[PDB]
């Protein structure tokens, strides 16, 4: 019989920008 | 052996001639095989649209190497292609995408120096989790490795120029995009290929026809892929035709049903009519199976065709010396003008039917996913079809239409460019629609431009295109998303005398250029679209001197108070500026029958039979017409007195669908009847 | 053999008729059949909706085939469908569950092209076989994209064929865009009519036509997310196992059962009676309908196995067809056919006659009962008329122009191409409008939060369109979509508020133009949406000068007809003539004020009896609160806050006070300018 | 045993995804029960696995 092996679950994330106008 | 897993041997496919007999592009292959004859960065990309058959550029050349066209560092090696797809998706844990990939790099070092590698998708490889450039960096450094790349000219835009390595690691290969003649001997390669897979003929003419509408009624598709698309899905459409019958079915019930009759009523009759239909429904299964069989023969003969000339491929390899001219002068023409013989035999006799594929299937499969020269010969009568009056400014707009698929001017400049004058509410705008409709497509399949509105240099900002780093940005200006979007459409321009001046130098660079650079920095072209400019100064001018007063006099008359109101630089880039005179009593009378045509369409559509008196016509149109406006007020005059008390009394329990319903007149207004 | 392990073989199915005959699409078959026998891009995939026959396309195509209603190249061949977690059922290991795999496709290469096989979720077959030391089916079956020995078909949704299958080049040029359309009302009835006796078979029922069309009717209707013929089987039938319960009901049975057992305790207990004759009554009555229910389960039963009956006799006379007996043809069909047909109705007639406690035939009343579970024009149009009245008090002008306007709406016999709603409500503040608004969502859109308030007061300025309406970007109303024409792609089926239109702008009455003729309306992103099923409302404050000093001692008519020339003197008469009415909103003067003060204080009363109070007003505190409520400029607002101050200051300042009992009644008596309430 | 309940059994397994996998492991092996007709269970969940664990599965709707 053989172990449940551990695993390495490599996960991420993720970002926004922004973008600003002028007035005149 | 991740060989086996992941790889395809393509010398293997065309080595049993699997593979398309890839024609042209000669010198992007001899600039590739160039860049695989390098000491280092051994590694050509290949840049274009997907679609223009780069995979089949590798393709070639891998056909090339069978033939052993290639010099002396290629004899012998292995062509092998590969995806990045099938490597990402096994990604559950860390390291299981690189545990294929340094098991890749082994089997490419294994093969010591002899494989050639494809992979398409470079920019994919970008981003995976490194991830993939950087264990590829040594091989793709240290000659090791023979990358060939497939991506797109965006993608490297965005991506290659981001990692050094993977820069010059790779080497440009421009792809370009194939000429209309050049597809048309791609597709004579690719005629015999077709003809026997799908076991018929091809209309050659109908080929080249099909060339010539793949590039006009498609647009995203392209060559070599969009005309593959038509004639395959063509063949296999005039296949299935072939491969029933429609005749044979109704025979078929019929001589069941009349049979389940006969053996009912056991006066007959019917057994000699079951006879009769027994014994037409025999000749045509006859005459199908004779068809069938003579097809097959055909498809026989054109097979062992193709594989003549396959053994005789293999004779310019091997080097035979009288089996080249044996197969060549015997086997060539004999069974071409005996495949020639099945044709104008199978021209004959399939008559149910056809095989060689027209050019009409080709509208059927185009259409669905020709008269257009006779119809603008008759495009006046077009556009009299929908517009009553103004005869002249039709004349002169279809004189210009005709000069522009003609094509005689200044192709570099744009098709209708005209100012219009008069007061409104005749219809110019329905002519604008109609316009755009028998021209190109569709009444409102156009851009309308409010030119009253803007009036400053910021309006100016507006409509032109904001400049990067300010308010109105990322959708361009207020034109040129509605061009950009809309590659075929006319543009209009209403109230050109109140915008400030400025704008009329956008206008001259529409003008001359046609392609109008934007604040996004991208020009969207009007080559192939109308700009139309509207007014109403002469408007007075004209009704009040309308009556017997000439077309052009009175056009030079209005085009001097043009001239004293606009610039004479603008005036002088005009096609033409048509007079709009007001039409007259009769005619807006006649399209307000128009507005009573297409609202008793809308009666039928409720399921109405309405009739009218001629009297109550001329109460309508005298409600709301006025010379100040046109016959907008006049439409929705007779609009609202018409919606409001009809279906007053529809809603009253009143008019039943399936009466004379007669429009009489009241003392000053409209009465329906129930008869 | 791997063949016979894992696969599902479609084409033995309806060979033994286990497939459901399919009906129609023979457009979708023959381009699916084109797609077919191509020498490139050979593999085609049904991009669709979830639920729409598109296993049933694949189905009948190997229907046909049984039929022989293909072409010569396809006969032969074979329509198989393989399972995944079939394959995955007793393999984990390091490379099992792919050697079945691989020992599929080397099957696949024993039969070269003959064998066609189906596997629906094509971007689940590639993105989401996720496997430990081991393979996917996605990529181990890529070489048969490149090896020809596949000429499967799929089928996906529109998005996922995007997301999973059109990003790679091999998934592509394999791959052909086979889109599937959605089918009409009257195909779905047909073939609801086709197989409607197999569900007559499995539920032992009677079905309805009229009520099958009413079914697709309602289910095109109200059912959003089930499609075709998805909400229809559904319907059936659940409706079918509806009338089974009722079969396996009664209830009067029920009723005499526990009176029976009740009086039978009693009379135990007792042991004067007359139980005795009571219960013996009401046995033989219990037992008489206990006969009589067993008798129609019975009569049910026998009229059942006899339809049973009559489609294996169908089916016997199909294979009869395919086969070619010679007597067998016309035996089964002029004797069984109409004999078991003729007494199939007899059983028919005879249940109507006994049908006393049951039902088989599903009605459209049942499948009301089921979608409620889950009548149109003049009933809306009363019940309109009405619920105008509750909620907004007074204004009955108002309520029959609205009336008249909606009817003109609802008929349809007006511009079809213009927008359901184009209002101008003149009138004060406080009077009702936002709650004319909601009304009319209460009872056309049914519910509350169909609106989008804007005012355009906020749009005095250049850049109304742009925060408006969507723009080139640079903005903040962008990746919110917009103010109007995005909330409009939000809520398709609302009602649009437009205050203050004196504060306009040439860049409003235009788009607003552009409404009233079209109903879809251009954006900055390019993506117009209909307005077409959606009510557009305007008010305004420009001659209700005119509305708060002359209501009184004038008409209705003429004080329309001059502030419509007023509004004609401020807006171009042009813009305000697309618009089906303009009405006015008089101020309200007493009776108004009374009722709108009193649902206030019976909301409070409410409140406090949430608390346990019981609070009566007098009706001189009612007099000075239309006093100091009602103001000729703004109405309601005033009329707030003075219940507000007037009322719950002290009313709360003496319950904190611990002054007032509950259970008493709580008489508002008046002070000299305030209310004082009293315990008594 | 549950096919030779024959029907007689009503089955009742709430939070569904457990039984999509329960550490191959029990979706695999249930799935074909599932589609094959021969289970007669009952399932009960949050809408959270509703939109997560079923929908996304099209091939159990
Ligand atoms: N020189 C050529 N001779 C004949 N056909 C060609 C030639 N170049 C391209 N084509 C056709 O172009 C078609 C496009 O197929 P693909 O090779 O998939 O397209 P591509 O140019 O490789 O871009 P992608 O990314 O693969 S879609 C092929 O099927 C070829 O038949
Ligand atoms: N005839 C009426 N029937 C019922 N409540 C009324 C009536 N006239 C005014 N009201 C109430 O007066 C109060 C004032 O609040 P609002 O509804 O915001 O003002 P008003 O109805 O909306 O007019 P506007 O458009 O807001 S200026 C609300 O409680 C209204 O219900
Ligand atoms: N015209 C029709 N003929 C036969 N079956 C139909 C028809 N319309 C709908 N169906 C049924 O709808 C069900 C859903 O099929 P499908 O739309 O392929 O599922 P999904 O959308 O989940 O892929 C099928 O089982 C099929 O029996």
């Amino acid at each position: 019989a053989a172990a449940a092996a551990a695993a390495a679950a490599a996960a991420a994330a993720a970002a926004a920008a922004a973008a600003a106008a002028a007035a005149a | 052996q991740a060989l086996k897993k992941y790889t395809i041997d393509l010398t293997e496919r065309a080595e049993q001639g699997k593979l398309d007999p890839v024609i042209g592009r000669d010198e992007e292959i001899r600039r590739t095989i160039q860049v695989l004859q390098r000491r280092t960065k051994n590694n050509p990309v290949l840049i274009g649209e997907p679609g223009v058959g780069k995979t089949a550029i590798v393709e070639g050349l891998a056909q090339r190497i069978i033939n052993g066209e290639v010099p002396e560092g290629l004899k012998g090696r292995r062509v092998l292609a590969l995806d990045m797809g099938a490597l990402v998706a096994g990604a559950k844990y860390r390291g299981e995408f690189e545990e294929r990939l340094k098991g890749v790099l082994n089997d490419l070092a294994k093969q010591e120096g002899n494989v050639i590698l494809f992979i398409d998708a470079l920019h994919t490889m970008v981003g995976a989790g490194m991830d993939a450039g950087n264990m590829l960096k040594p091989a793709l450094a240290r000659g090791e490795l023979h990358c060939v790349g497939a991506t797109t000219l965006d993608e490297y835009r965005q991506y290659i120029e981001k990692d050094a390595a993977l820069e010059r690691r790779f080497q440009k290969v421009f792809v370009a995009e194939p000429s209309v003649e050049d597809t048309i001997a791609i597709l004579r390669g690719l005629k015999e290929r077709y003809e026997l897979h799908h076991h018929v003929q091809i209309t050659d003419p109908a080929i080249v026809a099909a060339a010539t509408l793949s590039h006009r009624y498609i647009a995203d598709r392209q060559l070599p892929d969009k005309a593959i698309d038509l004639i395959d899905e063509a063949a296999s459409s005039i296949r299935m035709q072939i491969d029933s019958p429609e005749e044979l079915d109704r025979l078929d019930r019929r001589i069941i049903q009349l049979k389940l009759e006969q053996q009912a009523l056991m006066l007959d009759m019917l057994n000699e009519e079951l006879s009769d239909k027994e014994r037409q429904y025999s000749e045509l299964e006859e005459e199908w199976k004779a068809e069938k069989a003579s097809l097959s023969g055909t498809q026989t003969i054109k097979a062992e065709l193709e594989q003549a000339k396959i053994a005789i491929e293999q004779a310019r390899r091997v080097g035979d010396l009288a089996r080249m001219s044996e197969l060549q002068y015997g086997k060539i023409p004999e069974l071409e003008k005996q495949l020639e013989a099945a044709t104008q035999l199978e021209g004959k006799t399939m008559r149910l039917l056809r095989n060689k594929v027209t050019d009409a299937e080709i509208a059927e499969v185009l259409a669905r996913w020709e008269s257009e020269r006779e119809k603008l010969l008759r495009m006046e009568q077009e556009l009299h079809h929908r517009v009553i009056g103004q005869n002249e400014a039709v004349d002169a707009v279809s004189n210009a239409i005709r000069r522009s698929r003609a094509g005689l001017a200044d192709p570099n400049r744009p098709i209708g460019s005209f100012l219009f004058l008069g007061p409104t509410g005749v219809g110019k705008t329905e002519l604008c629609k109609a316009l755009a409709n028998f021209m190109f497509d569709s009444d409102e399949a156009m851009v309308r431009i409010d030119m009253s509105e803007f009036m400053e240099k910021h309006s100016v900002s507006r409509l032109v295109g904001a400049p990067p780093g300010y308010v109105g940005y990322e959708e361009g200006g207020y034109l040129t998303e509605a061009v950009r979007r809309r590659p075929y459409s006319v543009i209009l321009l209403d109230a050109v005398e109140k915008a400030h001046p400025d704008v009329f130098n956008i206008l001259l660079q529409v003008l001359d250029d046609g392609r109008l650079t934007d604040g996004q920095g991208r020009t969207v072209d009007f080559r192939n679209t109308v700009v139309i400019m509207t007014s109403n100064l002469g408007s007075d001018l004209i009704q009040e001197r309308f009556g017997e007063l000439d077309y052009a006099h009175m056009k030079e008359l209005v085009l001097g108070v043009v001239s004293h109101n606009f610039r004479p630089e603008f005036i002088n880039r005009i096609d033409e500026v048509v007079v709009f005179h007001p039409l007259g009593e009769q005619h807006i009378a006649s399209i307000a029958q128009i507005q009573l045509k297409r609202l008793y369409k809308r009666l039928e559509e409720r399921g109405y039979e309405i009739h009218i008196s001629d009297e109550a016509l001329k109460l309508l149109s005298e409600n709301g017409y006025d010379p100040v406006y046109g016959a907008r007020p006049l439409k929705r005059a007779i609009q609202q007195q018409i919606e409001n008390p009809l279906a007053q009394q529809i809603l009253s329990g009143e008019l039943v669908p399936g009466k004379v319903i007669r429009l009489e007149v009241n003392e000053d207004r409209i009465v329906a009847v129930q008869h």
